[PDB]
C-alpha cells in the first residue's frame, strides 16, 4: 500500500485562475463564497493511484485509428511532464479529449451544426514513459461558439487531465495552439489572470517532431507540483 | 526568493469532460478497460456501502454535467495504489452526476483509520476532487460518516474546521438501499450550507 | 469640555486596503456588504481623549525592562507623529505589542511551538513629546506561520495604535522591516493595493539613531488626517 | 489638484490586540493605569446603565476577538476629552468580546444630546469604533436608545440612512440585568440586518 | 593513499578579497607585503582528507537540539556544493558556527551585553550526500556591534568551512541573509571588491523548502575550484 | 573566452572560530569525535616529534587567536586520506594558539619523501593553512626540517622562490622538548622575517 | 535607511595655517584677542606644568609647520568651555612648532580625573588635534602622565588599546625646565613608535 514519504510545494492560487471569474458566466454560481481551508499533507494527500497495470489498448493514444481516416489536418501532440523541480514524471496517466476538424464534440449534449465525422471520436489516453513523455496523433480540433456572450468563440483546444504521483498533483487543464487569434479574446483563458501563466497553456508548432509529408507536430510540455522529501518533520 | 518552474495552470473540465473521462456517461462506446464507480468486487474485505448524492450550484439548482474523483483506504486503513480491475478493492475511483437525475453513486467498502503527519488517527474518510463547467480549478473535499461521531470529534483535520456548524457540511448521512446500508453525501458549492473545501 | 473648532481631511479610501480582499481568508466573512453611509464632521467625531494625565510607569516604552534580559537584537524604535500637512501631533497615544524574537505571542491563544521568553512581555505605551516624537526600546520580533494559505508566514513586525486629536484620526497599523523578504509575499500586506502606500508602513534602519557596541534603531514615522480649521462653514 | 501628505494605511490589529489594549482580557498582568470599561464612578451625575452586546459575522457566528472603543458625553451633554482614572466619569472607554460567551459590557451613564455642526441636536448617542482580525480597516458605528424614539425620530445623523429599515439597526434594546439599566446592541458586520457603518 | 590525478582551476584572487582591506581594520597587521609565490600543483596540494568515517553524533546538524528549545527564528540552512564546472562533491564536510538570536557568541572572549540561550550553543557540522547536499537545523542569528570604526555592525551571518576534494578547495566563507539593510555597509564584506562575488554569500529566503507552521529555509550553494584530470603534462 | 562558475568568495574566520573548529580551546565541551593536534599515536611508525611555534602580525606582537590546518605525508612518503579516529596516523590535523602563551602544538612523525608532478622528490615538508581574524583569505605555507638541508638544497619547490635568504623562513629549527625531539616554526605574517606564503 | 545632511568633506590646513591661526607664529600682527598657548594665568588653583614636544614625519624628520589645539579639564577635573581671556583658566588652548626648533609648548596646570559616560574614571589627560600640510584630516589623541602610572592602568580609555606597547606612545615624560615642571610629549605620525591616534 501507499506510504507517507513526500511533500508537494503548495499551489500558487495567484497563478491558476480564480473561482469566481464573471466574464465565464458559469463560474458565478459555481464558485464558492467561503475561503477554502488549509490542511497539512497526510498519507491521504500526498498518495495516489498508479495506473501502471492498467490494460491500454494498442491505439488508445491514436485518435486517427481508435474510433477510415477522419479529415483534418494530421498532427502529433507530444511533450514531457517534469515536476517544479525539473524532475520527470515516469509512468503518469494522461488522458485527453476534443472536438473534430469543425468544432463538432461526438457528445449528446453538442448541437453544434458544424458534422460530426464518421471516422473520429476524440478522446485518447497514454502512460507517460520512464523519460516522462508522453505522445498523441490526432486531427486539429477547430474553434466552436458557445454560449457566453452573444459572439464568443473558444479558440481550438485540446483538454488535459494529468495524474502525477499524488491526489495533490492531479490537475486538469487545456492546450492552445500557437498563434490563435481567438486566444486574447477567451473568457475562460482570461480565467487566468498573468499572461505569462496563459504562455504555459500553448503548445508550439514542432518542426522537429513532424513526419515529411505526413503529419505536423506540437509541443506541450506539463509542469506538476514540486515533490520533495520530507525534513525535520 | 528561490523561484521554481511554475505548475502548469488549471483549466475548467468544460461541460463535454465524459466524452473523456466517463465514457459509459457520455453514452459512448466503452474500451476494454476503464476506471469507474467500483471501488470493491462482493468478495472485498468490510463493510460494503452504497455512496450516492447530489451537487447544488449557488442558485440551489443541481450541476449535472459534475465529475467526481475519489480516494480512500480499504477496510484496514490501507491505501492500495497499484490500479488494476483484477483487485478486490481499488482505493481509486470515478464518478459523475446524471444529465437527467444528476445523482451520483458509488460502490465501495467503509474505509479504514489512516494516521497524519503527527500521528494522530483521522476518523474514516473518502477524499473528494469535485470537476465541472463553471469550475475554474477543481475542489477538494472530505467525506465523513454521521456513524462515526466519535472519532468524528476527535479529527485533527475535521478540528482544523473554525466553525462547528460547517463540519457539519461534512457529514453523510446513513440511509439503506435496497436494504444495502447507504449513506447520502451532497455539495452545495455556494451558499447556505456551503460545504467546506481545502486547500493542501 | 471639548469643542468643535477642527475639520479633518476626509480619508482616502483607496489608498487604506480595502474591506474585502479574498486572499486575507478572514476578511470575507468580517467585511460589510452595504456601502459606509459618510456624514458631516460634528464635534461628535472631531473630538477625542487626551491622555496626558494617563499615569505612566517608567518602563512603559521599555520592553527590555517591564516585563533578565530578553533574548534577541535588541533595538530603538523611533519617530514622529504628523498630521497630513506637516505638523507635529504633542502629547498623543502610541501603543505598540509584538511577538519575541522567535515569533511567539504571549498570548493565550497563541500554540505556536516557537518557546516564550521568560524576560519578555512585548507590550508598550509612549505619549509622544511637544515635537510629536516617540520612542521604544525592545526586540526586534520574528516572522511566524498563521492559518490562511497552507505555508503562510507573517514578516516581522510590531502592532501600532495612534490615538491623535480625535476619534477621526485613531488608528491602527503594523510597521515591517526594512528588507524583509516576506513583505511582498503577505496577504495582510496586500490588502493595501498601491505599493506606495505599502512603503509607508516599512521602518528604516537608522544608523544615526544606534548606541554602538548596544543596538540598532529603527525609524518610523506616523502621519494621521490633517486637521484644520473650520471655515465659511 | 493639491495633495497633502498621504495618512499612514491602516492594517488589521490581528487576534493578539488584546496582549497590548485589554491586558486584563488577555490573561496578562496589567499595570497601574488602564484604559477600560468602566466610564463612570458611582458618584457620577446621570443614569447609570450598563451596555452589552454580541458581534456576528457574515455566517452568523460570533466575533470572539473583537476590541471596541467608546467616546461618549457625560449626562450634561458634554465631552469630557481630560481623561483621567480618579474623575467620576470619562468620555472614552474600551471593551472587549469574551473569548468564551463573546460578549461585550461596559459601564457607564446615559449621554445628553449635543448639536451637529448646523446647529440641530442629535439623539443621545455613543460612538463605537471595532476593530478585529479580518478587518483592514475599522468600522465606525453609533449606538441610540429605544427609550428615546422621539429624539431619534429628528436625529440628522440618523435621518441621514436613506433607507429607515437600516436605521433599527443603530437602536439599542432596553431591558435590565439584576435590576439594572441594561441595554443590549449587537453588531452584525455582514449579511441579514448589517449594521450601518459610518465615513466622516 | 592518496594519489596526484587532479588539477584545480586557478583561483581568481580579484574576485575573492584581497589581503589588505583597510577598513577591515585588522588586516592592516594581518596581511603580507612580499608577494604570495605561485608553485604548481603536486601531489602535495591537490589531495586532502576525507570525512566519510568520522563519526558524526545523531544532532550534529541540528542547532535546536545539540546543546529545552533556544529562541529566535527557526530556519533550515540547505544547499549543494558544487565545482566550478558545476559537478556535485559528494560527502564532503560542511561545519558551521554563529551567534544566538541576539547576537551573542557562546565564547569566553564574547562580552557583548546581550545574553547567551541557555539552551543554544550555535554549531554544527554535516557530510554532504551523493547529491552534494547539505542541511542544518537553526535559528537565525543576530547582528552585533564590534569594535572596527565607532559604529560598526556585522550583518547576520553563519561562519562555514568546506573541506572540498583537496587542501586546494578548502574555503572557510560567511553566509548573509537576503535583504539584511546592513550588508552593504559592512567593512568585511565590502573586502569584496566586485558586488557580484558580494551576492554568492547571500542565502535566498526558500518557501518551497520550508516546513508550514514550523520553521522557515534558506538556500545556500557552494562552488568549489573545478577539478579535472591532468592532460599532456 | 571560457568562463566557468565562480567560486565563492572567501570570508575571515572571525575571532570565534574556536567555537566551530578547536571546540576544546573555546573551552566548550566537545562532541565524541573531533579533529586535533595528535596526528599519529605513540605506536606510529616514523620518528616521532613535537612541533610548536607562534604567529605575529606586522607589528611583532602575538596572534593570539590564530587556527592552523596540517597535511602531511606518514613515514613512508605517503598521504593518508581516509580520516579516522582509530587510525594509528591521519595525514590532517588541526591546531590554534593559546589566548595566553599564544604558542600552538601538533604531535605527529616527520614526513617521508614525496615526489611533485615531475618526479622530483620534494623535501620532508608539512603544507600548513593559516585563518584568523584579519586574514580575508587563508594563507599557504610549508615547513620545511632544519637537519634535511641536502633535501631541502634540492627541493624543486623551494628552489621556486627567488631570493635565498626567504626560503629560510620556511625551515623549522629543531630542539627537545622533555627529552623529546622538537622542532619550532615560527610564522611571522609581515615585516621583517616575513614568512614566505604560495599560491597554487 | 535613514541619511542625514552629509558633513562637509575636511581639507589639509595647508602650510600657511599660521596665517589665520597662529598669528604670532607666522610673524605677522596679531589682533587684539588671540587664543593661545597659555591656559593657566600664574593665579590659576592647581599643578602649574609646562608641557612641550616634536612632532615627527615617517622618516624620522621633523614637522615645522604643524598646529594643535588642545581641551582639558581645570583641576577639579571640570571643563571650562566658557571662553575669555580674563579667566584665570582656560580649558582650550593652541601651540605651533617652530619654523626652527620645530617645537611647541604649552603653559597649563594638571588636569583633574573625569568620569566617561559609564561613571568610571579616566587617568588625567589632555586631548589634542592635529593640523598640518599633508594632513588631509586632522588626527585626534592624548597625552597622559607618567606619574599617574596608578590611574593610568585602570583608564578605560587607555585600556582600549589592545597592544600595551601602543599605551605607551600616550604617556608624556616628566621633567624639568629651568626648576619647573615639565613634560615632553613626541608625536611620531608614521613608523617605529607611531603614535595612538583616535576615532570618536
Ligand atoms: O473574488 C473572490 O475570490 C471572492 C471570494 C468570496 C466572496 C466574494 O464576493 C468574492
Ligand atoms: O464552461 C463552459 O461553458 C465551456 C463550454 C465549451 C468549452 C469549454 O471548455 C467550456
Ligand atoms: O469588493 C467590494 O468592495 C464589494 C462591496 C459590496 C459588495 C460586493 O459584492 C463587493
Ligand atoms: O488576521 C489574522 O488572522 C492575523 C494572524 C496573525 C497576525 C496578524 O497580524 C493577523
Ligand atoms: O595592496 C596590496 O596588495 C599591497 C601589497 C604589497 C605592498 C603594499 O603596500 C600593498
Ligand atoms: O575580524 C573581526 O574582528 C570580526 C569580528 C566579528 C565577526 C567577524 O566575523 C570578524
Ligand atoms: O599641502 C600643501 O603642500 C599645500 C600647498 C599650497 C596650498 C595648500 O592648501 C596646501
Ligand atoms: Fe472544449
Ligand atoms: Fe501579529
Ligand atoms: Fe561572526
Ligand atoms: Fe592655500
Amino acid at each position: 500500500p501507499a506510504q507517507d514519504n513526500s511533500r508537494f510545494v503548495i499551489r500558487d492560487r495567484n497563478w491558476h485562475p480564480k473561482a469566481l471569474t464573471p466574464d465565464y458566466k458559469t463560474s458565478i454560481a459555481r464558485s464558492p463564497r467561503q475561503a477554502l481551508v488549509s490542511i497539512p499533507q497526510s498519507i491521504s494527500e500526498t498518495t495516489g493511484p498508479n495506473f501502471s497495470h492498467l490494460g491500454f489498448g494498442a491505439h488508445d493514444h491514436d485518435l486517427l485509428l481508435n474510433f477510415g481516416l477522419p479529415i483534418g489536418e494530421r498532427i502529433i501532440v507530444a511533450g514531457r511532464v517534469v515536476d517544479q523541480y525539473g524532475k520527470p514524471v515516469p509512468n503518469t496517466l494522461v488522458e485527453m479529449w476534443q472536438a473534430n476538424a469543425g468544432g463538432r464534440y461526438r457528445h449528446k449534449n453538442d448541437r453544434y451544426l458544424a458534422p460530426l465525422d464518421p471516422n473520429f471520436g476524440g478522446v485518447g489516453r497514454c502512460l507517460t514513459d520512464s523519460d516522462g513523455y508522453y505522445s498523441f496523433r490526432t486531427i486539429k480540433p477547430g474553434p466552436y461558439p458557445w454560449r457566453n456572450g452573444p459572439n464568443d468563440w473558444r479558440p481550438a483546444h485540446i483538454h488535459f487531465g494529468i495524474s502525477g504521483p499524488s491526489i495533490a498533483t492531479k490537475l486538469i487543464t487545456q492546450l492552445y495552439f500557437e498563434g490563435d487569434p481567438l486566444i486574447p479574446m477567451c473568457p475562460i483563458v482570461k480565467s487566468i489572470a498573468n499572461p505569462e501563466a496563459v504562455q504555459q497553456l500553448i503548445a508550439k508548432l514542432d518542426m522537429n517532431n513532424a513526419n515529411p509529408m505526413d503529419c505536423l507536430a506540437y509541443r506541450f510540455d506539463i509542469v506538476l507540483r514540486g515533490q520533495r522529501k520530507t525534513h525535520f518533520e | 526568493p528561490i523561484e521554481l518552474l511554475p505548475e502548469t495552470p488549471s483549466q475548467t473540465a468544460g461541460p463535454y469532460v465524459h466524452i473523456g473521462l466517463a465514457l459509459e456517461a457520455a453514452g459512448n462506446p466503452t474500451r476494454d478497460q476503464e476506471i469507474w464507480n467500483r471501488l470493491a468486487k462482493p468478495d472485498a474485505p468490510g463493510e460494503h456501502i452504497l455512496l450516492l448524492g447530489q451537487v447544488y450550484d449557488g442558485n440551489g439548482h443541481l450541476v449535472r454535467d459534475s465529475f467526481l474523483e475519489v480516494w480512500q483506504a480499504d477496510a484496514n486503513g490501507e491505501y492500495q495504489d497499484a490500479y488494476n480491475l483484477e483487485n478486490a478493492f481499488n482505493s481509486f475511483g470515478r464518478t459523475a452526476t446524471t444529465f437527467d437525475a444528476g445523482e451520483w453513486t458509488l460502490h465501495t467498502v467503509k474505509p479504514g483509520v489512516v494516521n497524519n503527519a503527527a500521528g494522530v488517527p483521522m476518523a474514516p474518510h473518502i477524499n473528494i476532487s469535485l470537476f465541472a463547467r463553471g469550475i475554474n480549478i477543481h475542489l477538494h473535499t472530505r467525506l465523513y460518516f454521521d456513524d462515526e461521531a466519535q472519532a468524528n470529534a476527535k479529527c485533527p483535520v475535521l478540528n482544523l474546521i473554525e466553525q462547528p456548524q460547517r463540519r457539519e457540511t461534512l457529514i453523510a448521512k446513513r440511509c439503506e438501499v435496497d436494504g444495502k446500508t447507504a449513506y447520502r453525501f451532497d455539495i452545495r458549492i455556494q451558499g447556505e450550507g456551503e460545504t467546506v473545501f481545502f486547500d493542501f
